[PDB]
Formats: C-alpha cells, sequence, structure tokens
C-alpha cells in the first residue's frame, strides 16, 4: 500500500507537470530505477517511445 | 437416452415389418458407434442434389424443398437429402422397404375404417411468441423486452407508408429521380406510386404511366435496392426486438451504423440534387457502387429472420456467409466485422462462461446453461444428475466456428462450472478475448490453454478442499477393516444387535453401541469418521443381489419381484452402512455407487462373521485336547468337519484377502496418483471398485449362489455344532435335534458342498480360465488328501 | 421435433410410417454408411 | 521488476494503441523493436538538486499563473521529501496537454479583478460553446459534400 501510495503522489505530480503518463509506466519505471536504469535514459526513451507511437497511431488512422 | 435404440431402432426392426435378418437393431448398434454431437457432413452436397434430382421422377418438388428446407435451415438437411437419394439408388432396397411399409399402410387403412402476408401480423406473431418463449426460458424472471409503445408508433422509424402527362424527356428524368429520392428516403413518388411491403417486401412500386418504357426500365434497376433497403428497416426493426436478442440487436445496431453510410449516400447524391447536377445515368453510375451492397446487407438478414436464428443459428449463417462472401470482396470483410463485434455480444459470456466460469444466460446464448441440479443431492440418491445437470448443454446453440471446440469447450464449461458450485467461482486467467475472426483454429488455441487451465485447476482443488487422500485412508478402516481394531469393536458389539432380529434390532442400542465402538479404538487418527456411519437394508445382500445376479434370469418374479416381507426381518444380512460427502465435497457416492462403496463391506463382515464363529467353536474346543477325541463321536466329527471347511470358508478369504485385495486396492491408489481430472480419478476409484468386485467374485448369480450356499452351510455346521454344545454343556430339544453326532452327516453334506463349489471354482477356470479362478482351482488342490478325490469327482461329470 | 418439417421432407421425397425414427438417428449424428448398411438390412428384414 | 526486453515491451505495448491482426502483431512488434533500437543507443552513447528541480517547476507555474498548481506540486513534493523517476516524469511534464481553461473585506478590498476574472471566465465559457458548436458544424459541412460509402 506504502508504494501504491507513493505512485498514487507521483502520478498527482506528473498529472501536475502536465506529462499525461501511465500509471503502469510510473510502476515499470519504479521498478526499472530501482534495478538502476538512469532517468535521462528512461526519460528520453519514453519520449522518443511516445513520438514512435504517436507516429504509429498517426498511420494506422491513415490505415483504417 | 443412452439406450434410445430401444425405442427406435428396435421398433425399426418390430414395426418396419421386418422381423427376420437383424432387423434395424444390428442398425442401431451400426448407428451407435457412428452417432457424434457434432456434425462432419463434409461432403459435395452440389454432387448428391444433382443425383437425387436425377433420379427423381418428379424432379419440381425434389428441387423445391431442396431450396424450401433451407427456409428454416433446419438441422443437417444434407443427411437426409443424402439418404433420399442413395435409397432410390437401390430398388432393391426400395422395393424391400415398400414390402415393409406398404403391407403394414394396408393394415392400418383396413383398421382405419372399421369404426397474405401481413408484416404486421406476422411479427406481431413472432414478437409474442418471442415474449412467451423469453419468459419460459426465465423461468420466473423479468424481461428487457421492447415495449408495447416500441411496437405502438406504427411506421416508428418514419416507415416508407405529380402530372407528368407531357413532361420533357429531362424532366421526366428529373421528376424520376426526385421519386426515387423520396422512395429511398422512403417516401411517395412524384408522378407513381409504391403500394407498401406485401408483407417481407420493401415497397411494392407502382410505376407510373407516363414513366417512359425506358425510363421504367431503367426504374427497374433501383427499385431492387428500393425495395431491399425498406425491408432492411423493416429487419433491423426486428432485429431490435430484445425477443430477437441483445446480440440480435447488436446486428442491427451495426446495421444502423452502415445505414448511416446509406443516408450518407443519398445525402452525397443529394448534393448534386439541389445543384440540379445529376443524371439517370450518373445516378445509376453511383448507385451500382453500392446498389449492391444494399441487397447484399438486406441478404443476411433475411437469412437469419427467416431461419428465425436465435443463438448459434444467425452465428453459423454469419460465418457460412463471410465463408462464402468472397467474390463480393466487400461483403467478404463486412460480415466478418460484423462477426467479429457481434461474437462479443455472446462471446463476452462466452468468455464469461469460459474466463468467468460462470456463464451469463439472460438469454443463454452460450450453450453451456448452469441447470438447475441440486448437488447436495447426488450422495443420498442411487440416480444424480447435479455432478452431470449443474451445466446443461444447448447443443442446438452454437456458433459456426464455436460448434468446433463446442465439445472440448463443453469439458472446460464444465470445468468452470464445477469451479463455481465449487463456492470458489473464478475467472480463469486466460481471457483470450472471444470474439470472431477468421483464425479457427485460433479459437481453438487460447481454449486449449483455458480448458488446461480449468483442468488444473479442478485437480489443485481437489488436492484442497475436497482432500480425497484422507478420505481413502479412513475408507480404508471402512468395509475393510485394514487395522484389526478398526472393525473388532463393531464384531464384538453388533454381537447382540445382530442377535436381535432385524425386527427385533434396537436402533438406540445400535446407535449407542456405535458411538462406544467409535470411541472403543485407538485407530481413531482418520478425522473422517463424522462422515460416516451404519445403516440396514430391508433385504439380504442375497435378498437384492442374487435378485440382480438373476437380472429377470430365473427369479424377475419369483426372488426378485419377491418382497423380502414375504421373508422375516434378519439382523444380519438386513444390516448395512452409512457415509456421506458433500455436494462439493465429495457426493461421489450416490446411493448407487454408494451402494456398490457399500456392499463390499457387507460382504467381507459376512465372512468375518463367519470366522469368527468358527473361532469361538475352537476356542470353545480347547478340552478335547485333554482326552481322546475317539469318544466324541458328536464332538469330533466337529473337527474333521472343521477341517474340511476351513478350506472352503477361511482359506476362501485368503484369495480374497490377497489375490483379489492387492489388485484393486494398489490399481486405484496408482490410477488415482495418475488422475488428473475428475474423470481420471473416477477412473481409478470405478477400477477400485468393478475389478475389487471382480475378484470378489460376487456378480454370478449361479456361482455366488453356490458360494453362498457353501457359506451358509458353514454358517448352519457353526450353529448346529453351538447348539450341540449348548444341548451337551448344560447336558453335563431343537439344538440337540440339530445333530446328535449327525453333525458328522451335516460334515459330509458341508463336504459335498465344498465339492460342487470347487467344482464352481473349475467351472470359473475352465469356462473363463481366469487367473482368480486358477487360484481357486489351485487352492482348493492343495493336497490330494481332499483334492485328489475332488479330482476324481471332477471327472466324475 | 418438427415432425410437420419430417412430413415435409418426406412429401419431398415424393414417395408412393413418418420415418422420424432416422430423424432421431440424425439426432444422434449417425453416420451415412452404418445408415446406408441399415438401410439395405432394414429393406431386406 | 522485469527482464529489459520483457518490461521494455510490456511499456512500449502500454503505449501502442494497437489492417490486419498480423499488422497489429507487426506494430506491437516495431513498438517493442523500436523501444530496443532506442535502449541500445542510450547504452551505446552511455545536475541541478532535485528539490532545485522542484522549486524551478513551481516558480514556473507560479509565474505563469500556476501559483495555486505550483503550492499543490510543492504540496506532494514536501510530501514526497524515485528522484530519478521524478526526473523522467519532469521531462515528461508538459508533455500532457498544456492546460489553458479549468474575515471579509476591509471595504476598500472590493476588487473589479474578481468581477473581470469572473467576467472572463463566463465569457470564455461561452466561447467555448460556440467554438464547440461551430467545430461539429465544420465537421458535419465537410461531411455534406462526401459520397458517404467511407
Amino acid at each position: 500500500n506504502a508504494v501504491r501510495e507513493t505512485m498514487d503522489v507521483l502520478l498527482e505530480i506528473s498529472r501536475i507537470l502536465n506529462t499525461g503518463l501511465d500509471m503502469e509506466t510510473l510502476s515499470i519505471c519504479v521498478r526499472l530505477c530501482e534495478q538502476g536504469i538512469n532517468p535521462e535514459a528512461l526519460s528520453s526513451v519514453i519520449k522518443e517511445l511516445r513520438k514512435a507511437t504517436e507516429a504509429l497511431k498517426a498511420a494506422e488512422n491513415m490505415t483504417s | 437416452s443412452e439406450f434410445r435404440i430401444h425405442h427406435d431402432v428396435n421398433e425399426l426392426l418390430s414395426l418396419l415389418r421386418v422381423h427376420g435378418g437383424d432387423g434395424a437393431e444390428v442398425y442401431i448398434d451400426l448407428l451407435q458407434k457412428n452417432r457424434t454431437p457434432y456434425v462432419t457432413t463434409t461432403v459435395s452436397a452440389h454432387s448428391a442434389k444433382v443425383k437425387i434430382a436425377e433420379f427423381s421422377r418428379t424432379p419440381e418438388d425434389f428441387l423445391k424443398k431442396y431450396d424450401e428446407l433451407k427456409s428454416k435451415n433446419t438441422r443437417n438437411l444434407d443427411p437426409l437429402v443424402y439418404l433420399l437419394s442413395k435409397l432410390m439408388e437401390d430398388r432393391e432396397t426400395l422395393q424391400y422397404l415398400q414390402q415393409n411399409a406398404k403391407e403394414r399402410a394396408e393394415l392400418a387403412a383396413s383398421a382405419a375404417a372399421s369404426s397474405g402476408p401481413t408484416w404486421q401480423q406476422s411479427l406481431e406473431l413472432t414478437r409474442k411468441m418471442l415474449r412467451d418463449k423469453q419468459s419460459k426460458k426465465n423461468s420466473g424472471q423479468r424481461l428487457p423486452v421492447l415495449p408495447a409503445w416500441v411496437y405502438e408508433r406504427p411506421a416508428l422509424l418514419g416507415d416508407f407508408l405529380v402530372p407528368i402527362g407531357s413532361l420533357p424527356l429531362a424532366s421526366q428524368e428529373a421528376a424520376v429521380v426526385e421519386d426515387l429520392l423520396y422512395v429511398l428516403v422512403g417516401v411517395d413518388g412524384r408522378y407513381i406510386s409504391a403500394q407498401p411491403l406485401t408483407g417481407r417486401q420493401g415497397r411494392t412500386f407502382l410505376v407510373d404511366p407516363n414513366l417512359d418504357l425506358s425510363i421504367r426500365e431503367l426504374v427497374s434497376r433501383i427499385l431492387p435496392v428500393a425495395a431491399s433497403y425498406s425491408t432492411v428497416t423493416r429487419f433491423i426493426e426486428e432485429k431490435s426486438s430484445f425477443e430477437y436478442g441483445q446480440v440480435n440487436h447488436a446486428l442491427a445496431a451495426a446495421m444502423r451504423t452502415l445505414v448511416k453510410e446509406y443516408l450518407v449516400l443519398v445525402t452525397q447524391l443529394e448534393q448534386l440534387q439541389r445543384q440540379g447536377l445529376l443524371s439517370l445515368q450518373k445516378l445509376w453510375f453511383y448507385i451500382q457502387p453500392a446498389m449492391r451492397s444494399l441487397d447484399i446487407l438486406a441478404s443476411l438478414a433475411t437469412s437469419v429472420d427467416k431461419g428465425e436464428c436465435i443463438g448459434g443459428a444467425t452465428l453459423s449463417l454469419l460465418h457460412d456467409r463471410s465463408f462464402s462472401y468472397t467474390g463480393d470482396s466487400q461483403a467478404q470483410e463486412l460480415c466478418l466485422h460484423l462477426t467479429k463485434a457481434a461474437s462479443t455480444p455472446y462471446f463476452e459470456i462466452l468468455e464469461k462462461w469460459i474466463y468467468r466460469g460462470i456463464i451469463d444466460d439472460p438469454y443463454s446464448e452460450f450453450m453451456v446453461e448452469e441447470h438447475e441440479l441440486r448437488k447436495e443431492k447426488i450422495q443420498e440418491d442411487y440416480n444424480d444428475k447435479y455432478w452431470d445437470q449443474r451445466y446443461t448443454v444447448v447443443q442446438r446453440q452454437i456458433p459456426s466456428f464455436l460448434q468446433k471446440m463446442a465439445g472440448k469447450v463443453l469439458s472446460t464449461g464444465k470445468y468452470l462450472n464445477v469451479v463455481r458450485e465449487c463456492g470458489h467461482d473464478v475467472t480463469c486467467p486466460v481471457a483470450k478475448e472471444v470474439v470472431y475472426t477468421l483464425k479457427e483454429r485460433a479459437y481453438v488455441e487460447q481454449i486449449e490453454k483455458a480448458f488446461s487451465y480449468a483442468s488444473k485447476v479442478l485437480l489443485d482443488f481437489l488436492m484442497g478442499e475436497k482432500e480425497l487422500l484422507a478420505h481413502l485412508r479412513s475408507i480404508k478402516r471402512y468395509f475393510l477393516m485394514d487395522q484389526g481394531d478398526f472393525f473388532v469393536h463393531f464384531m464384538d458389539l453388533t454381537e447382540e444387535e445382530l442377535k436381535k432380529p432385524v425386527d427385533d434390532i434396537t436402533p438406540t442400542r445400535l446407535e449407542a453401541l456405535l458411538e462406544l465402538a467409535l470411541r472403543m479404538s485407538t485407530a481413531n487418527t482418520d478425522p473422517f469418521k463424522d462422515d460416516l456411519k451404519i445403516d440396514l437394508m430391508p433385504h439380504d445382500l442375497i435378498t437384492q443381489l442374487l435378485r440382480v445376479l438373476a437380472i429377470e434370469t430365473q427369479q424377475e418374479k419369483a426372488m426378485v419381484h419377491a418382497d423380502p416381507t414375504e421373508l422375516t426381518l434378519s439382523g444380519l444380512e438386513a444390516f448395512s452402512f452409512d457415509y456421506v460427502v458433500t455436494w462439493p465435497l465429495s457426493l461421489i457416492i450416490n446411493r448407487k455407487a454408494l451402494t456398490r462403496y457399500q456392499m463390499l463391506f457387507r460382504h467381507m463382515f459376512y465372512c468375518k462373521h463367519v470366522e469368527r464363529q468358527l473361532c469361538s467353536v475352537w476356542i470353545s474346543n480347547k478340552a478335547a485336547k485333554r482326552f481322546s477325541l475317539h469318544s466324541a463321536k458328536w464332538f469330533a466329527g466337529a473337527f474333521t468337519l472343521r477341517q474340511r471347511m476351513l478350506n472352503f470358508v477361511q482359506n476362501i478369504q485368503s484369495y480374497m484377502m490377497f489375490e483379489v485385495m492387492e489388485p484393486t486396492w494398489h490399481v486405484l491408489e496408482q490410477n488415482l496418483r495418475s488422475a488428473s481430472n475428475i474423470d481420471d480419478v473416477l477412473g481409478h476409484h470405478a477400477s477400485f471398485l468393478d475389478n475389487c468386485l471382480k475378484d470378489c467374485m460376487l456378480t454370478n448369480p449361479e456361482l455366488l449362489r453356490v458360494f453362498s450356499k457353501l457359506m451358509s452351510v458353514c454358517v448352519m455346521f457353526t450353529n448346529c455344532l453351538q447348539r450341540f454344545t449348548q444341548s451337551m454343556k448344560l447336558d453335563s430339544p431343537q439344538l440337540a435335534s440339530s445333530f446328535e453326532a449327525t453333525i458328522t452327516k451335516f460334515d459330509k453334506n458341508f463336504s459335498a458342498h465344498l465339492l460342487d463349489l470347487l467344482a464352481r471354482l473349475s467351472i470359473y477356470s475352465t469356462s473363463d480360465c481366469e487367473h482368480g479362478m486358477a487360484s481357486v482351482i489351485s487352492r482348493l488342490d492343495f493336497n490330494g488328501f481332499y483334492t485328489e478325490r475332488l479330482e476324481r469327482l471332477s471327472a466324475e461329470r | 421435433a418438427e415432425e410437420t418439417e419430417l412430413f415435409e421432407l418426406a412429401q419431398a421425397a415424393g414417395g408412393a410410417e413418418v420415418f422420424k425414427i432416422l430423424v432421431d438417428l440424425l439426432k444422434l449424428n449417425v453416420a451415412p454408411l452404418a445408415v446406408f448398411q441399415m438401410l439395405k438390412s432394414m429393406c431386406a428384414g | 521488476m522485469a527482464s529489459v526486453p520483457q518490461l521494455l515491451d510490456d511499456l512500449c505495448e502500454a503505449l501502442l494503441p494497437a489492417q490486419r491482426r498480423g499488422s497489429r502483431k507487426r506494430a506491437k512488434q516495431s513498438l517493442k523493436k523500436v523501444a530496443y533500437n532506442a535502449l541500445f543507443t542510450n547504452l551505446f552513447q552511455d545536475r541541478l538538486p532535485v528539490k532545485n528541480r522542484i522549486l524551478m517547476l513551481s516558480f514556473d507555474l507560479r509565474v505563469g499563473g500556476l501559483a495555486a498548481e505550483a503550492d499543490r506540486l510543492e504540496e506532494l513534493v514536501e510530501g514526497l521529501e524515485l528522484g530519478s523517476v521524478l526526473d523522467l516524469l519532469v521531462q515528461l511534464a508538459g508533455s500532457g496537454p498544456p492546460r489553458v481553461l479549468q474575515n471579509v473585506r476591509y471595504g476598500g478590498y472590493d476588487c473589479c479583478h474578481l468581477s473581470g476574472i469572473e467576467a472572463d471566465v463566463r465569457s470564455i465559457i461561452s466561447g467555448e460553446e460556440e467554438l464547440c458548436r461551430d467545430l461539429i458544424r465544420k465537421t458535419l459541412q465537410v461531411m455534406e459534400a462526401a459520397p458517404g460509402t467511407g
């Protein structure tokens, strides 16, 4: 419950930051950070993957 | 039922006037191993239809019915059509059937003479009948049915319910376009009219006389799609009925979604129409794009309605259509889309049934429907259904793709409904979204994992909540002792109750004796004792066992239907045992299965009591060693008789103890260890039961009667010995009349009965060979001193 | 049951005994080969 | 905690909203491959106090007329006082859509500032309603001249 509450507070902060980050992404990021993943690497990969997902979504919308 | 051949095929032999030959009994046997829950009729049905029409003397009705029977879209018309064609092939078979039938037809005839389509009405009858049918299926529930006001407001969808005498050809085309656009919007034409649908129809057009012959011909193409669209709106409303179904509602809504496309194209053309820049040929060009699509859409709707497709009826029709809509690649994909969507209307419940282990049956679309079956009454009932009818299977309701896995799906759903009846209702973690897709093997692919998970969960729950290991480590003490103290107290305490006749037995005293014997042993490590008790039968173990062995064999009414009330209530054979386990907690022992597991106790304890009586006679016969038994003519022939009868009874018990016992018991242990499903555990237990009773040899009425006669001779000999002891030790009437050293004659009779029993064992080892019969012969021929004489009497045939 | 539809199929056959015991065998989904052998045997009697 | 590829695939599929079902599988595989390529690039290629960074973010909000939102975020941060997760979220901050629309007076404390704020809010509400109406109208008008079958 402590991890869940911490994740909820972090998600609230991120929503205040207007990041549009998911709770599942938050949990995955918590696991990566405890695993020793660079916050900069995680955020850069997140931005690149968000851009790729947006491009794929646009392409599939034109691909319907 | 499973013996429905008796009702159909046996009466086929009798009533068909075919008593010679095999009749339709061997035909019943032929169709029995050829009758499947599903259908595998893949065949060139066109070829079979051609053959039938070729042999059809009046092929008009043959071809007409070849179309008409598909109107209802009934169950497996292809097999009947093939039968009707192939039977016309054999005139000899046809003529022989004519002999079998026409003569009976003449007999019956002689015995006889001695002594228009309104869409409104056709849909209202359907709606009322479907409301009644949904009420019957509800069996005491309400319905989210369409309202009476929904039926009211006629033309609730706003349904489709000009002088052109000398119009210029262009103005005529424009006015005709206006009329046709109104018709496409379900409105009246300008110079022409359109009668309403003649029941199942759109609008039966009435072309204007002033409409040019060329104009009328061009409009003729439009009118098809117009009637199609009107009937399509009507069919969408029909599927919108809750009686049609929530899935039918989903299909109708998907159609409405495409119907928006229809009105969209209407407005797209209306753009040029308001612009006045359209043309009759231009319109025909634009209509061709989807004029065919209009009729294509109405096609599947008419298929569902004409088949009254409820449940997997419309699903199968849809899947078949999707498999055939090729060529019309647009319809090949559109029907696939509709299939994939509307699967979820049932596939969610299917997922619910499959995944959630709880099938939602507001409409009972899933073939598995949780049929009412009280699992509690299974154990105490000789015939039970809950283990097999806690979830009935509606074979009539199945989708096209679903029908393949349905049997495997039936097993998986049965396991899931078992998990639901286990209290711990649960969703299978495999929740592969049930939906329609082209991959049919994929439908069963995740189904395989789901069924495996269901079976594994069932196995784990049985190893948990059921915990049958203790239910058997304790039942080992039940009906088999497996410990001297297990049944030692029962033997030591039931003596007085059995001495009291069955009419003379005191149930309260028996209850007290049972409770005390329950506390009288240190083998109470088994915790399942409360699940077990004692009981009694108003008939001897023989009184019903031999009646069944002579199953209308020789005493259908002489002894099997003869009530035990013809005899008296005897304490020993009337006795019985009691035990039970809850519905979820192993209601396995139904009174038939429970009786099968119980009566081994009766037979074993009968032999135990006989051996106890023999041992008591011998222990009381401890004084005769202090002198010469030669002076005990009424008490020393007892020694010879005891020697001759120990081989008959005590030695007969050893074959059951080792040869009979180890096989069935070890088979049950090993098979249960290999058991993974409920069926596997049932097989292990069924081995332990059937094979054990087989080595008990308690199912051959003649041989069992011979063994019973030997045991009864032994019992009567023990009783006569006890009576002679009572009349002699008190001598230091009836008991003295039992024997006066005539117990020597009784021992001779026992030896003769033993010779007969050895002959029965030899008969088993000769006509059936076997190993148990060869062992019975081997135990009889221990030494020739009482076996070489038996061998000679065996040759005395 | 569909006794009416069975009679409809029989009139479609247009022969000369509802014969729906065979339709019961169809409900059991008996095989055409055993069905043909059984029909020949029942014809012979 | 999962394998780097396993968690990468989970997160990629989470961002991925996934024509053929083979196409959907290929899209998921492409998302996983792109994530793997990005992670490999980051690995092959391979500051401010977090309190200072949060202070800068709250200062940006309060300067951006979000002094209340800065206070809410500062309360969340003070409750917090994972740091790498905070930095990653800060990098993703603003990648959600920017938010454009969401004892007593001393006698002289009455202000037309509040009155104008309320008037602007009401005008914005009316403008939003009119804009929604106009946008729906534009969508319908663009559809009005089209064929209709796709």
